[PDB]
C-alpha cells in the first residue's frame, strides 16, 4: 500500500469494516502502519478489529478441520487441509508480530498504547500456541506470558481498575491462564480480583464509561461461571 | 471461555 | 490445483465448505472443473455452493460501499474502493462463466446438467449485470436472459413442474425480469404459474421429494407477497 | 426479492 496516503488507508479500513471486508481491513491498516508514524487511539482499534476478525475466522476454520481429523484418527486430504489453514493462521499472527516489533511497541510510551500493543503481542502468540505442538509451544507460550505479564505490570501501575484495556487485558490474560498455560486457579484469580476491583471503582465512572466498563465485567462474570 | 470479542470498531 | 488429484479437490471443497472456506471452496471447485471431466450432480452443487457464497459476499459489500457513495453525492476513496470491490466481482463473475463455456455446457447433454449450468450462466450474467452501467449493462442483460431462457425452455419439456432445478430457475428468473429487466409484470405472472403449476404436481412426489419443492414454492409465494 | 439462497450444499 506504498502508494497511497495514510488518510486514504484509515478511510478505507473504515469502509472495509463497514462492508465485512475484513481482510481488506487489515491489509489498509498494515499499510497505515508502515507508513511510520505512531498510531491514535481509534486507529489502534482499527487494527485490533481488522486483524481480530481475520484470526477469528482462521481460528474457527482450524478448529473444525482439526475435530474431523481427530475422529479420522479414532487419505492424507484432512491433514493436508488443516495444514495448510494452519499455515495461513501463522503467517497472519507472523504478520501482526512483525508490526508490533517493527516498530509500534518501540515507540509507545504512554501506558495506553504500550498495554493496548503488548496485549496485543500475547494474544497473537496465544492465537500461534492453540496450533502449536510440542517443545516449540514451550517458546511460544513463555512469549504470550511475557507480553501479557509486561502489560499487566504497566496497567497495574498506570490505569485504573476499571479502564476497558486494562480490564480486557486481564480477559484475555485469564484465558490464556484456563486455555493455554493449564492454570484454571490462576484464570479464576485473576478474573476475581479483577472483577471485584473494577466493581470498587464504578463509583468514579461517567455514565458512558460505565456502560464501557460494566460491559467487560460482565465477560469475566461469563468466564467465572463456565468456569467454577 | 470467552476473550474479548472485539470484532467491531 | 493442476498437481492435485480431482477426488481429492472435492473431498477438500466438502471440508472447506464445513469450515466455512468458501474462496477455498471454489478454488478447489475450479480445480476439479479444469481437470476436464464432467461433473455429477453433487459436484454441481459443490460448484455453486462455492461460488455464490463467494459472490454473495462481494455483492454484499458492494451494495454497501455503493449506498455509500451514492449518499456522499447528495475525496475519491469511496468510489476507489467500491470500484475495487466491483472489479473483484466481476472477476470472480468471468470465471465462473469461463468454467461454463471451457467447457462444462457444452458437454452437459442431461436435461438436468444442462438447466443447471444455463441457470448458472444467467444468474452470474446478472450478477454482472447488477454493476453495470450504460449500453454495455444492454449486453449483459441480454446474456443473461437469453441463458435463462434456454434454460427454461430445456425444463419445461424435460422436467416435471415440481422439479427443484426448474422452480429455482423460474425463482431467479422472475427475480432477473423484477430487478434488473424492469418487468415486474412478468416476474408476477412467472412466480404465479411456476407456483401453481408446482402445487398441482405435489400429489406425484414422495415425502421428501414434496419438502424439497415445497420449500421453494414458499421462496416463490415470499417474492410474490413483496411484489404484490 | 429473494433469489435461491443456494448457499449451503
Ligand atoms: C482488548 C480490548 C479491545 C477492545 C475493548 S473495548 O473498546 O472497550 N470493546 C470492544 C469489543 C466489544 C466490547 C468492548 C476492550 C479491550
Ligand atoms: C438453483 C437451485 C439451487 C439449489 C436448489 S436446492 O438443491 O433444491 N436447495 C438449495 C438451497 C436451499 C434451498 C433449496 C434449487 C435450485
Ligand atoms: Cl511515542
Ligand atoms: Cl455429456
Amino acid at each position: 500500500m506504498g502508494s497511497m496516503e495514510r488518510a486514504s488507508l484509515i478511510q478505507k479500513a473504515k469502509l472495509a469494516e463497514q462492508a465485512e471486508r475484513y481482510e481488506d481491513m487489515a491489509a489498509f491498516m498494515k499499510g497505515a502502519v508502515e507508513k511510520g508514524e505512531e498510531l491514535s487511539c481509534e486507529e489502534r482499534n482499527l487494527l485490533s478489529v481488522a486483524y481480530k476478525n481475520v484470526v477469528g475466522g482462521q481460528r474457527a476454520a482450524w478448529r473444525v478441520l482439526s475435530s474431523i481429523e481427530q475422529k479420522s484418527n479414532e487419505g492424507p486430504e484432512v491433514r493436508e487441509y488443516r495444514e495448510k489453514v494452519e499455515t495461513e493462521l501463522q503467517g497472519v499472527c507472523d504478520t501482526v508480530l512483525g508490526l508490533l516489533d517493527s516498530h509500534l511497541i518501540k515507540e509507545a510510551g504512554d501506558a495506553e498504547s504500550r498495554v493496548f500493543y503488548l496485549k496485543m503481542k500475547g494474544d497473537y502468540y496465544r492465537y500461534l500456541a492453540e496450533v502449536a505442538t510440542g517443545d516449540d509451544k514451550k517458546r511460544i507460550i513463555d512469549s504470550a506470558r511475557s507480553a501479557y505479564q509486561e502489560a499487566m505490570d504497566i496497567s497495574k501501575k498506570e490505569m485504573p481498575p476499571t479502564n476497558p484495556i486494562r480490564l480486557g487485558l486481564a480477559l484475555n490474560f485469564s484465558v490464556f491462564h484456563y486455555e493455554i498455560a493449564n492454570s484454571p486457579e490462576e484464570a479464576i484469580s485473576l478474573a476475581k480480583t479483577t472483577f471485584d476491583e473494577a466493581m470498587a471503582d464504578l463509583h468514579t465512572l461517567s455514565e458512558d464509561s460505565y456502560k464501557d466498563s460494566t460491559l467487560i465485567m460482565q465477560l469475566l462474570r461469563d468466564n467465572l461461571t463456565l468456569w467454577t | 471461555a470467552g476473550s474479548i470479542p472485539g470484532r467491531r470498531s
